């Protein structure tokens, strides 16, 4: 029933501002977290951080905390993801995922977006 | 000053006093000390001999009661069919006080504790679905220190227990009771441990070895019966010989996990995150106010 | 009354007989004791 | 008489002209480890005046929307001075602490600070089952900030936080609060890097406000170790 | 940052054979989680709390292990099951993932 | 041997029984005792430490806004500020205090109580307050001339910031009960009302809204009896990771 709608490929620039959203449906947008994960080609997944839409409380990984900031919107039910200084390392596939209804560990995932950094 | 107080303090009568420079009702909370104002000084009292005893609030009397630390049910049958996630007539429990909140919140009123663990195992058997009867089974409880090698099978040769302490008891017999001493490598237990156990930075927060009593391995010694039963083992622990240090604030919000102190809070007051006490209309409103 | 025939001393029954209190450490944790008198 | 106070230990000294009867935790005063409580056989080192002195931390701004600040000890001091060097070269330590917090404002400002030292403060996390991480708990010298100071982040009650050693800074009554902490631990000595015996909290119970022209109000904390000892001399792990 | 070692990094198995993986942790975690990511699709949760199976997960999948060692077990392999596999820890921040396991049908 | 016979109650397990049991580890030597600060031998030591009452419990108050009571200048004389229900063992403001949490483990309680208010306003703020205590049997007084007929104290702001209001022990019985009827003659402790004696006067530069902090402790005549379970905590389900201990 739940559907997380994520945009497609977005070309960026070396040091522009990346704007990435995530959509939510079929559940209360303020009742759970939103988790962002990156995928490099032929590489393992890494967890960027979370944000809680209720009070707009975020908790980020120690490494990506400085390179990323998160934003939520309760009205449009759309969570935002922003990155700073795109470089060759920032090219990856980003997923927005959330906890299971009683289960842990990201049972609901997103469709992913492919970030292409070019200069 | 330390003193022996067996009863509540007596009240002395006071007269009318108006004196300059003496203000018994004024205090300073900024000092952190509690107000020392006496009832004799605030208003006019009478001589009272207070015979009420203080003995029932003693930390020995307070903390020492039998509370349920663990309750664990499992099937008793031939397990050659059921998968590995089910219990195979044995179960291993790491001994902790954090599983049930009545004993947990009560032991978390103090920072450090030194006590002896008096353990009691109570077992109840049932019959899975026609009725036959309740058999009399002999159960083994072997005390395995933390990190040692625990049995992997009901019939494994680990249960011989030439060194590890074991106890045998029957369903019909009274509940088995042993006294576990104070085994902490330190002078007391740490109810709350701020830090990590390991020298690497990957350790667990608040999880402290030497505060774990150990593993408790329980099996049904009798071989499996032609009909599947269901056995439920309840373990009760009563502290004794208790010493307590550094009292703490009582926990308000409900518990979430046994591994950490993480809090959530209910959806609304009482015991909500933002409101611990339930809400009234206004500060001038008295909910129970008498009306005649 | 108590009865303990066990050898180890920790096997004994709970000892409830200690009535000693020191409320002054929690209630009056100051270096200068308060007078029953303006403190400041 | 209890208003003015001077603290001279080491080569540093602090005077305060508004103070209330500095708090001595549990009536206990710091002292060296006696011979009957000593587990380690090696001769301990006692730097005395070297490591016992006030180390001033970085001031934090106090602003209306402030949720409070916390510092964990010894962890706040592990990078600072010759005390920070003995921590790195030595396996074990034992010491007491002397806390002094400075906050001043004009007679036209109102506010209150609960300055409390929480023994063995285990922090939680809001609306998750995951234990806090290493960098979440260990902030070094900067120190952290309460997410929910109402529950003290551990799920307990702030109302009952007075059971711990504490004072107040009431901008009307006094400009400083002093707390003297002995060695609290179950073990006689301890490994400096992983374990923190005390957590110093400064909580805005009553918020700041005034109708005078707005100004910056710092909150300064000067922490002095006392009766330090160190064991297990080796290379610096840092 | 607990480092999760997923071993072996690769394996080959025939349909119907039993495949077994091991996720090693640099410390002691509590529960272990497991994922499948198809060739070019999004990941999916299979085993949570090292016991239960999520939705759409056949009974062929299984998991066990405790302490610092956790393992995944598939009773009967199928040709459609070839994909990457990951292991997650819920115990401490940040959430860390395994190295990945790639496998094909010979 | 010795002829004996069993008595009713043989073989039972009573949770509160006091008996010696078989030591599991023979010849075990516990770790030596080390002096640790702040030993609590008796729980009445804890309840004697003043702790913050939450008076402001209401809607439109989130988090720490609930621990202070805003006082403002008034254009009318003889006004009411706030009232405190005095039942410790109900859900009222006293619930979350040290004296309130320890007392909810016990059925009966006795002894005097004390409240302390610390005025947090600016040094230039002046005012006089009256802290009234009305024994039970009446309705909560809404006026000062009705409230001053009971135990009270008149407080003037100054160097000392804190006034202590003793609540004396007044009862026909030695104890009171927790029982969930609030209006029972064996339970209701009466009321506490606070009025403006004169007024709160502040200069135009100082903040016009000033706050009070309610504290409550227990005296050394305080007593508790007949321990029970605490309703303040409970669980409908197994906690997280509790199943992992069986792995």
């Amino acid at each position: 029933q739940v559907q997380l709608q994520q945009p497609g490929t977005e070309l960026v620039r070396p040091g522009a501002s990346v704007k990435l959203s995530c959509k939510a449906s079929g559940y209360s947008f303020t009742s759970y977290w939103m988790n962002w994960v990156k995928q490099r080609p032929g590489q393992g997944l890494e967890w960027i951080g979370m944000i809680h839409p209720s009070d707009s409380e975020t908790r980020l990984n120690q490494r990506f905390k400085d390179k990323a900031t998160l934003t939520v919107d309760k009205s449009s039910n759309t969570a935002y993801m922003q990155l700073s200084s795109p470089t060759s390392e920032d090219s990856a596939v980003y997923y927005c995922a959330r906890e299971g209804y009683d289960y842990d560990g990201f049972a609901y995932w997103g469709q992913g977006t492919l970030v292409t950094v070019s200069a | 000053i330390e003193s022996i107080i067996k009863t509540a303090t007596d009240t002395v009568k006071s007269e009318i006093n108006a004196e300059l420079g003496v203000v018994p009702s004024l205090n300073a909370v900024e000092t952190g000390a509690t107000s020392n104002t006496e009832p004799e000084e605030a208003i006019q009292t009478r001589t009272v001999i207070n015979q009420h005893g203080v003995s029932e609030t003693l930390v020995e009397n307070f903390l020492s009661r039998a509370a349920l630390v663990s309750k664990r049910s499992f099937e008793y049958k031939d397990h050659t069919s059921s998968t590995a996630r089910a219990d195979k007539n044995f179960f291993k429990w790491t001994i902790n006080t954090r599983s049930f909140v009545q004993l947990r919140r009560k032991l978390e009123l103090f920072t450090y504790l030194r006590f002896d663990a008096e353990i009691t195992i109570l077992t109840t058997v049932a019959v899975n679905g026609t009725y036959v009867g309740l058999p009399d089974l002999t159960l083994q409880a072997m005390f395995v220190p933390t990190g040692a090698l625990t049995p992997e099978k009901q019939d494994s040769f680990h249960w011989q227990s030439g060194s590890n302490a074991s106890v045998f008891f029957k369903i019909s017999d009274p509940p088995a009771r042993i006294t576990i001493p104070f085994m902490c490598i330190n002078s007391a237990y740490s109810v709350f441990y701020d830090g990590f156990a390991g020298f690497e930075k990957n350790g667990l927060y608040g999880i402290n070895p030497a505060d774990t009593i150990g593993n408790l391995c329980v099996r049904i010694v009798n071989e499996h019966q032609p009909v599947g039963f269901t056995v439920t083992v309840r373990v009760y622990m009563k502290p004794k010989h208790i010493k307590a240090w550094a009292p703490r604030p009582p926990r308000t919000l409900p518990y979430m996990s046994i591994a950490n102190a993480n809090y959530k809070g209910k959806e609304r007051a009482p015991n909500a995150l933002s409101a611990i006490i339930g809400n009234r209309d206004s500060v001038k409103t008295m909910p129970h106010n008498i009306v005649n | 009354n108590q009865i303990n025939f066990y050898k180890d001393s920790y096997a004994a029954s709970a000892s409830k007989q200690d009535f000693s209190q020191d409320p002054s450490k929690f209630t009056e944790p100051v270096v200068e004791g308060l007078k029953a008198a303006p403190v400041l | 008489s209890d208003r003015v106070l001077q603290l001279k230990l080491g080569n540093s000294a602090i005077v305060t002209q508004e103070a209330a009867n500095y708090c001595c935790a549990y009536g206990e005063w710091p002292n060296y480890l006696p011979d009957h409580e000593a587990v380690a056989i090696d001769k301990p080192t006692q730097p005395e005046t070297a490591t016992d002195r006030f180390y001033t931390l970085k001031s934090v701004k106090w602003e209306t929307g402030s949720t409070g600040w916390w510092w964990k000890l010894p962890d706040a001091l592990n990078n600072i001075g010759m005390f920070g060097q003995n921590v790195q070269h030595h396996y074990l330590y034992r010491s007491g602490f002397l806390i002094h917090v400075q906050c001043n404002a004009t007679k036209f400002h109102q506010g209150a600070l609960l300055v409390v030292a929480i023994p063995e403060h285990q922090r939680g996390a809001h609306n998750t089952n995951t234990s806090p991480g290493f960098d979440d708990i260990m902030k070094g010298e900067e120190g952290g900030t309460f997410n929910h100071p109402y529950v003290l982040d551990d799920g307990t009650s702030l109302a009952c936080a007075t059971i711990f050693p504490h004072q107040w800074i009431n901008l009307r009554t006094n400009n400083s609060a002093t707390i003297v902490l002995p060695w609290m631990n179950a073990a006689p000595m301890d490994f400096p890097l992983r374990h923190n015996q005390w957590t110093l909290a400064i909580i805005p119970v009553v918020p700041l406000g005034t109708r005078t022209t707005s100004s910056m109000v710092p909150i300064t904390v000067s922490i002095a170790p006392m009766c330090c000892e160190f064991n297990g001399l080796r290379h610096a792990i840092t | 940052q607990i480092v999760l070692t997923q071993s072996p990094a690769a394996m080959s198995a025939s349909p119907g054979e039993k495949v077994t993986m091991t996720c090693s942790a640099s410390s002691s975690v509590i529960y272990m989680y497991w994922y499948q990511q198809k060739p070019g699709s999004s990941p999916r949760l299979l085993i949570y709390d090292t016991s239960n199976l999520a939705s759409g997960v056949p009974v062929r999948f299984s998991g066990s292990g405790s302490g610092t060692s956790y393992s995944l077990t598939i009773s009967r392999m199928e040709a459609e099951d070839a994909a990457t596999y990951y292991c997650q820890q819920w115990s401490s921040f940040p959430y860390t993932f395994g190295g990945g396991t790639k496998l094909e049908i010979k | 041997g010795v002829p004996t016979y069993l008595l009713p109650g043989s073989g039972q397990f009573l949770t509160t029984d006091d008996h010696s049991s078989a030591p599991a580890l023979p010849c075990f030597n516990p770790t030596p005792e080390m002096h640790i600060p702040g030993q609590v031998r008796n729980m009445l030591e804890v309840v004697q430490v003043e702790s913050m009452m939450e008076i402001n419990n209401t809607e439109s108050a989130v988090g720490m806004e609930r621990l202070k009571v805003d006082i403002s200048a008034l254009t009318d004389v003889d006004q009411l500020l706030f009232n405190i229900p005095l039942d410790i063992q109900l859900d009222g403001p006293l619930r979350n205090t040290l004296v309130g949490n320890i007392s909810r483990y016990y059925t009966h309680w006795s002894g005097s109580l004390e409240m302390t208010f610390m005025f947090c306003g600016s040094f230039m703020a002046a005012g006089k307050l009256i802290l009234c205590y009305t024994p039970p049997g009446g309705s909560c007084p809404t006026t000062r001339e009705t409230a001053m007929l009971g135990t009270h104290i008149v407080w003037d702001f100054g160097l000392q910031s804190s006034v202590t209001l003793i609540i004396p022990w007044i009862s026909g019985s030695h104890y009171r009960m927790f029982n969930n009827d609030a209006k029972s003659t064996n339970a209701n402790v009466g009321y506490v009302t606070c009025f403006m004696q004169t007024n709160l006067i502040v200069p135009s530069e100082s903040s016009d809204t000033c706050s009070l902090i309610g504290f409550i402790a227990a005296k050394d005549d305080f007593s508790l009896r007949l321990m029970r379970d605490s309703p303040d905590i409970g669980q409908l389900d197994h906690l997280h990771a509790a199943e992992a201990a069986y792995q």
